[PDB]
């Protein structure tokens, strides 16, 4: 949780709580690896002549959900929010489909997208050996990356601590190395790309190839850093963490603010109704269903409509 | 009197609004056991410097003292105020308070010129007394920030030595309730983190305790 | 957190964010490129005389500086990434007062006829 | 096609309550010791009424400095309960202020809105089974200052039990 | 406006580029919106309230030898918001308060029967019936109090033979859904021309 | 002009309703009036 | 213009990147940018020229706010003596950002070493202490240690100890690593014997030598008896010259100047010292040397325990209020309350 100082320490309320959530144990059980028994396979969500969506549902204990986009010409595919127990059927699945990963797409770096990313570009280097993966994610973010050791700490994920995220090492956006004159593979990582909060419908875009372009949002509330995927030529929307089947992204974490997490549902109203949106948890649903059905947007637009100026929505229950 | 409302703006969040930006997060502190029964510098917040109090001196042995004294042992008193007090421990020399600090930095025979008494020697055995043992605590402590082996204090001296109901005044500052504190004025930090400084949780009468950290109970539902 | 509210690394601290390239090993320009992002060249103070300028020279690694409207508003934050002689801090210059007419000739010059001219000249 | 979120026009002020999942909350039924109406069960709708009137008030926690928590033994040692109090006159409750109660000014003035609004004193169910919780509406003299509102008809002394079976008690 | 002379040049610029975009947009009219017939319209340039006045002659019977004329007055005060109030409370909802005067045949409050109404949302809420003067019952009924007169109960509350007749009162008094739209539209008019008049007294008094 | 030909469908800024006052486009500083001074 | 609550005036596109051309901006688009329309009465605006290139700096800050605005963030100096600390101020601040980040993250991977720690929670004692080294600082351990075991093993505490440890293990650390920025980053947390602190007290040391000669200058023509090393006498002798003479109030009384003639050349000993073991050229050492590989072994290892010590402290206070209440118990006394253990009246 957080650093035991010496108030922490003589506060009665503090064992009190731990004897309350935890019992007799006191400690809270991590979040652990999902075994290789009760483990699906990767499923191929959508085909296209474009491009073609394949995903794994619920492939952490986090109730998190894997998604790569493949471009049927280039042969190049991109995953999004890189947190999966297993990353070896992802990575034959790469290797049995010809495949080139040459990015990975990071909307926020809480511990449900983070957690394996390390695994991930090693083992895809890997096979790439028999041009290196790049990380495509936003600088705000570099507040979640700073704590990824302390969320290992809480939720029980002790191998993935003593490791130095990919996002930290030094990019092209960065000063170099001053070696001696007498090595890069971890000095330099020029395969990486900040995105900007300044997103627009006009240049906000990855050239995916064969004239596909993802649009990246920027949408805060659940993180500093939040940014969404959009395909307008498939009607797809991978939000992450910003909407989810009958419910919204929690605030009740730090760096999350009720009000950014309302300007960031108000700025989705302009989208089609078929614009299939695609959840870092759960189950998949449109955006005209999530404007019909939801109670989160419901209380948003009712705050907004009766007077509120600062309108605060969010979760204080439910996936991280 | 009369239950003045204090103008802090401190307050309890609200029955709509989520709970968010957990980087600080107020929460009712309770310790172990009862401190306000206790000695002064005996309490929770003087604890670090509980091997630097003085070793206790009582009453048998302030009488076996008046009775059958020491060349060496001197006995002190650290009351400041003349008006309070009235009568003379004996065997005792006159070291106010607030001009210790000063007059342990002084030689020898500048200390007989500004007291009349002459300069304690670092091996001599020195007791001390206040009113209720607080000037006196503070006294040993500036006693023994120079290098005096051996510094006693006696805990109510006077009040029970004489039999005296008087006190050493101390105002232990608390700021009045026409006084806002720093965190309401002021842009030192972030409107976010500023509101969720100054909220707390129940009546402002308990100590809460700050958390600067804290991640989601995924594991209970 | 507790552990980011004294600088460094602070919210209002906004030098955590980076540093400047402050090197030669890239963008090599001309003369028409410095005249155009001149500070006394621009609109908005070609046409402003009430307020003070102050030319000073760095005896050290040899920059000219002009400040304008110190007086009013005089900032300790100015100046932070000067990065005198050899990655020096901005506390190292030991500037030296010149005038308007002998800022001019010595503008164009490089940093080594600028140290040459103070140190064998005037 | 765009589809406009469903909203209206007037909307109470209840339905602005937050809830972490932003859905109905839980209503647990009561503990087995509210099923008969006894003199252990008649008193607990009062506590809790002279608890709320005593403690701190507010967003700001304005405590309130008289105690009538202190009038609790004595009210139940008459065997008068928040129900029956409502139905004492003016005359009644002068008398019972005075002579029993020695009720001060101060402590009649924090004590009377309760009793000039005529607050039904029914335990409402909550998500715990331990509940806090009294019903502030004001009652009416034809359902027995009840309040007449969900479920809560001239005998109901707690949401989701039996009536209060006068022949007994 | 030199900065030695002048320190309020971020003020006094701010003011003058707002007399500008406040005359330079096309969306303001220069005529005032047009009442409805009989109605005259006086505003004095330096307050906020505005009057209304026509004349008036009522359906007499036959029964009765003469028709007396009456006096239609309305008084519209401009609705005040607190904005230091705001992000914390909620938005104030746009309303226009008016007065309604009826004098039979001379001020404002003797001998009048004043009804103050609400233009909310498209269509008026008539709120209450003040009486000023001594008028008969069924005895004289005296309201000579004219800040804390009797303004009656409101019409939620009140009997449904005092509601219908008065809104047969209303509506043959041209009082309606329309005239309150009018209302809306003039006091909206009188505050953007206070509103640049306003704009203009404040340079003079900067600049000074 | 329309809605999409607008300078607030270019970024993800809603057609109406409360403005959005923790955007970047609403947090950028404008002296419209000073501006004549600068870029003239 | 005045806006209203709900109703928004559409405006047409620039069609050039959107507000923010994520694409890039060139040098006359990001001219406007840099001299953005601020207003002029509380703006400052700075340029300087380094040979090839310039930097411009331009601060604004406001009239609404300087009344309640923190001096940190609202960085006015309005005094000679607030901009001299004002600078010296935010220049550590600025100095530990870019020196801090080579050793931590965005640092190399032979410069992040790491530091494990157990403490016992009721003995209270400190259970492996150790670093985190790798396999290549690993080997230069045990160079130091076969060393100076087949030196010190037929002569002269006990068979099983490492001679020389804490110098040793800050002179692993910086053997291990592979850029200078990060080499002086450990030569700062190692009693700050980095160039850029010597380089300091070089420069204080020349500047008190500069002014020894001129009071030396003064006493001597004055009169036309002194102290050994009036270099550290100076900064006192001149603070008093210029009170006398008329221009001056303060005379100083600081005597940190005192011996550190002696300390800053015993500073640059050390120093030399320590890259004299990380070129392994320990196989020789004076006896000047081998005093100061001595002072520098117990002046490198209770550095380390700084941070440890805090921790002992705060568990002292956590035994201590967890300590039964009241005077005590008659079960576990040696001594009866109202009176002294040493009092001669003792058993009545
Ligand atoms: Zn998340
Ligand atoms: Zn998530
Ligand atoms: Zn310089
Ligand atoms: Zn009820």
């Amino acid at each position: 949780s957080y650093t035991p100082n010496l108030t922490s320490l003589t506060n009665q309320v503090n064992r009190s709580e731990r004897l309350r959530k935890w019992g007799s144990a006191g400690v809270p059980p991590g979040v652990p690896r999902i075994p290789r028994l009760e483990a699906k396979g990767i499923a191929i969500l959508h085909e296209s002549p474009k491009v073609i969506l394949a995903g794994r549902s619920r492939c952490n204990n986090f109730d998190s959900n894997q998604y790569m986009l493949i471009n049927k010409a280039t042969k190049r595919c991109l995953l999004v929010d890189a947190s999966d127990d297993w990353p070896d059927d992802w990575a034959a699945f790469i290797g049995a489909s010809d495949l080139t990963l040459t990015h990975v797409f990071l909307t926020h770096c809480h511990i449900d997208n983070i957690i394996n990313l390390n695994a991930f570009l090693t083992i895809c280097g890997s096979r790439q050996k028999q041009d290196e993966i790049g990380v495509m994610w936003c600088p705000a973010e570099e507040c979640w990356v700073q704590n990824f050791k302390r969320s290992c700490e809480r939720y029980g994920r002790f191998e993935e601590m003593h490791q130095v995220l990919p996002m930290m090492c030094r990019s092209l956006y960065t000063p170099q190395h001053l070696v001696d004159p007498v090595r890069n593979a971890r000095h330099l990582r020029r395969n990486d790309v900040l995105l900007s909060a300044a997103t627009n419908r006009a240049t906000s875009f990855i050239d995916f190839g064969n004239g596909v372009l993802l649009y990246y949002i920027f949408s805060p509330g659940h993180s500093p850093g939040h940014m969404m995927l959009h395909i307008p030529t498939e009607r797809i929307l991978f939000s992450g963490d910003l909407l989810f089947f009958n419910k919204v992204g929690r605030v009740d974490l730090p760096w999350a603010t009720g009000v950014r997490l309302a300007e960031s549902l108000r700025l989705l109203e302009a989208l089609p109704d078929n614009t299939v949106v695609v959840p870092g948890h759960g189950r998949m649903t449109t955006l005209g269903r999530e404007r019909r059905e939801n109670k989160a947007l419901q209380q948003c637009y009712q705050r907004q409509e009766i007077g509120k100026q600062e309108v605060s929505v969010g979760f204080n229950e439910g996936y991280l | 009197q009369a239950d003045r409302r204090t103008r802090h703006h401190m307050m309890v969040d609200g029955q709509i609004n989520p709970r968010e930006w957990f980087n600080w997060h107020p929460k009712e502190y309770q310790p172990w056991y009862f401190d306000r029964h206790k000695f002064l510098y005996e309490q929770r917040q003087y604890a670090q410097f509980h091997h630097l109090l003085c070793h206790q001196v009582y009453l048998k042995d302030m009488l076996h003292l008046m009775r059958y004294p020491e060349p060496y042992t001197h006995i002190i008193d650290c009351r400041t105020s003349t008006q309070k007090m009235h009568r003379w421990v004996p065997h005792s020399l006159w070291l106010p308070r607030d001009e210790v600090e000063y007059a342990l930095q002084l030689s020898a025979d500048e200390f007989l010129d500004m007291y009349g008494f002459r300069k304690p020697d670092k091996s001599d055995d020195v007791i001390l007394l206040s009113h209720n043992g607080i000037y006196s605590e503070q006294a040993g402590w500036e006693w023994k920030k120079q290098f005096f082996q051996h510094v006693y204090n006696y805990r109510g001296g006077t009040n029970e030595l004489f039999g005296e109901s008087y006190s050493d005044m101390n105002v232990s500052d608390v700021l009045s309730p026409w006084k806002g504190p720093f965190p309401q004025s002021g842009v030192f930090v972030d409107k976010w983190s500023k509101r969720k400084v100054l909220t707390r949780t129940g009546p402002f009468d308990r100590q809460y305790e700050m958390q600067d950290f804290a991640l989601p109970d995924l594991e209970l539902e | 957190s507790r552990s980011t509210v004294f600088g460094p690394g602070s919210l209002y601290s906004f030098t955590k964010f980076g540093s400047f390239n402050r090197s030669p090993t890239n963008c090599t320009l001309n003369k028409r490129m410095k005249d155009i992002f001149r500070l006394e060249n621009q609109k908005h103070i070609r046409n402003d005389f009430d307020r003070e300028r102050r030319y000073r020279m760095c005896t050290k690694c040899g920059i000219t500086t002009v400040t304008i409207n110190f007086n009013n508003v005089p900032s300790a934050r100015v100046g932070l990434w000067g990065r005198c002689a050899d990655d020096k801090d901005y506390t190292h210059h030991r500037m030296v007062d010149i005038t308007q007419r002998e800022y001019e000739v010595l503008r164009e010059s490089p940093v080594e006829k600028r140290l040459n001219w103070w140190r064998y000249e005037r | 096609k765009v589809s406009k979120v469903p909203t209206r026009s007037v909307i109470p002020a209840d339905a602005l309550r937050y809830h972490p999942r932003y859905s109905v909350p839980r209503k647990m039924v009561l503990s087995n010791t509210f099923n008969v109406v006894g003199e252990n069960n008649r008193y607990t709708s009062l506590k809790l009424i002279l608890e709320k009137l005593s403690g701190h008030v507010g967003r700001r926690q304005y405590k309130m400095l008289c105690n009538l928590e202190k009038h609790y033994d004595k009210l139940k040692d008459e065997g008068i309960d928040w129900h029956e109090l409502k139905w004492l006159s003016r005359e009644e409750l002068i008398v019972l202020f005075d002579k029993v109660l020695h009720l001060t000014r101060t402590e009649r003035a924090a004590l009377l809105p309760a009793i000039e609004a005529k607050v039904c004193g029914v335990l409402r169910q909550t998500d715990s089974r331990h509940s806090t919780v009294v019903c502030m509406n004001r009652g009416n003299a034809n359902h027995g200052w009840r309040c007449g509102r969900n479920g809560h008809t001239n005998d109901v002394y707690f949401e989701g039990k039996a009536k209060a079976n006068t022949a007994a008690l | 406006l030199p900065p030695s002379d002048f320190p309020e040049n971020a003020l006094l610029k701010c003011i003058e580029k707002e007399i500008e975009d406040e005359a330079l947009r096309l969306d303001k009219e220069e005529c005032p919106p047009p009442p409805p017939t009989g109605w005259e319209m006086y505003h004095a340039p330096g307050t906020s309230v505005f009057y209304g006045r026509r004349w008036w002659l009522p359906a007499t019977a036959s029964a009765e030898t003469r028709a007396t004329p009456e006096r239609h007055t309305i008084r519209v005060q401009l609705t005040k918001r607190d904005p230091s109030l705001d992000p914390e409370c909620d938005v104030r909802g746009e309303h226009f308060p008016f007065s309604f005067f009826v004098q039979r045949a001379l001020g404002l409050y003797d001998q009048s029967i004043e009804v103050r109404a609400d233009f909310v949302d498209g269509e008026l809420l008539v709120d209450n019936v003040v009486f000023h003067g001594t008028f008969k019952t069924g005895e004289e009924v005296r309201y000579n109090n004219i800040f804390n007169g009797y303004p009656g109960p409101n019409l939620d509350e009140a009997e449904e033979e005092v509601l219908d007749g008065l809104q047969a009162w209303l509506a043959e008094r041209c009082v309606d859904d329309q005239f309150g739209e009018f209302v809306g539209q003039y006091s909206v008019w009188v505050e953007q021309q206070e509103y640049e008049m306003w704009l203009k007294r404040l340079r003079d008094f900067v600049a000074a | 002009i329309a809605y999409e030909d607008s300078f607030e469908y270019e970024e993800y800024i809603p057609a109406g309703g409360s403005p959005l006052a923790h955007h970047w486009t609403e947090m950028t500083p404008s002296f419209s009036y000073l501006e004549d001074e600068f870029f003239g | 213009a005045r806006r209203k609550w709900g109703q928004k005036t559409w405006s047409p596109t620039a069609t050039n990147g959107g507000a923010a051309p994520a694409n890039g901006v060139s040098a006359q688009e990001a001219l406007q940018i840099a001299y953005r329309p601020m207003p002029p009465s509380q703006t400052v605006e700075y340029e300087e020229d380094f040979g090839h290139n310039l930097m411009i700096h331009r601060e604004y800050i406001s009239k609404r706010c300087r009344d309640r605005v923190s001096f940190e963030l609202s960085a006015l100096s309005y005094s000679n003596l607030e901009l001299r600390r004002g600078q010296e101020h935010l220049a550590g601040i600025m100095n530990r950002e870019r020196r801090g980040v080579s050793v931590g993250a965005s640092g190399a991977p032979d410069d992040q070493v790491q530091m494990q720690t157990d403490v016992d929670a009721n003995s209270r004692e400190v259970l492996s202490a150790r670093y985190l080294f790798n396999e290549r600082r690993l080997q230069f351990c045990d160079r130091f240690q076969n060393f100076f075991q087949s030196k010190l093993e037929n002569s002269a505490n006990g068979h099983e100890k490492q001679h020389l440890f804490s110098l040793m293990e800050a002179c692993a650390v910086i053997f291990g690593c592979e850029t200078e920025a990060a080499r002086e980053t450990y030569y700062r947390m190692f009693l700050g014997l980095d160039s850029e602190t010597l380089l300091e007290e070089d420069e204080a040391l020349r500047n008190r030598i500069a002014d020894a000669k001129l009071v030396q200058r003064v006493l001597e023509n004055n009169k036309g008896n002194l102290p050994e090393e009036f270099e550290e006498y100076a900064p006192l002798y001149k603070a008093y010259i210029t009170h006398a003479v008329g221009k001056g109030p303060v005379a100083s009384y600081d005597i940190s100047t005192l011996g550190s003639t002696g300390l800053t050349a015993e500073r640059r000993r050390w120093r030399t010292l320590m890259e004299k073991i990380v070129r392994e050229d320990y196989h020789t050492m004076t006896e000047v040397e081998q005093m100061d590989a001595i002072v520098l072994n117990e002046q490198l290892h209770t550095v380390k325990f700084f941070d440890l010590k805090i921790g002992d402290a705060i568990r002292d206070i956590l035994q201590l209020l967890q300590r039964e209440t009241g005077v005590g118990s008659s079960v576990n006394r040696d001594t009866p309350v109202g009176i002294s253990p040493n009092n001669p009246e003792r058993r009545v």
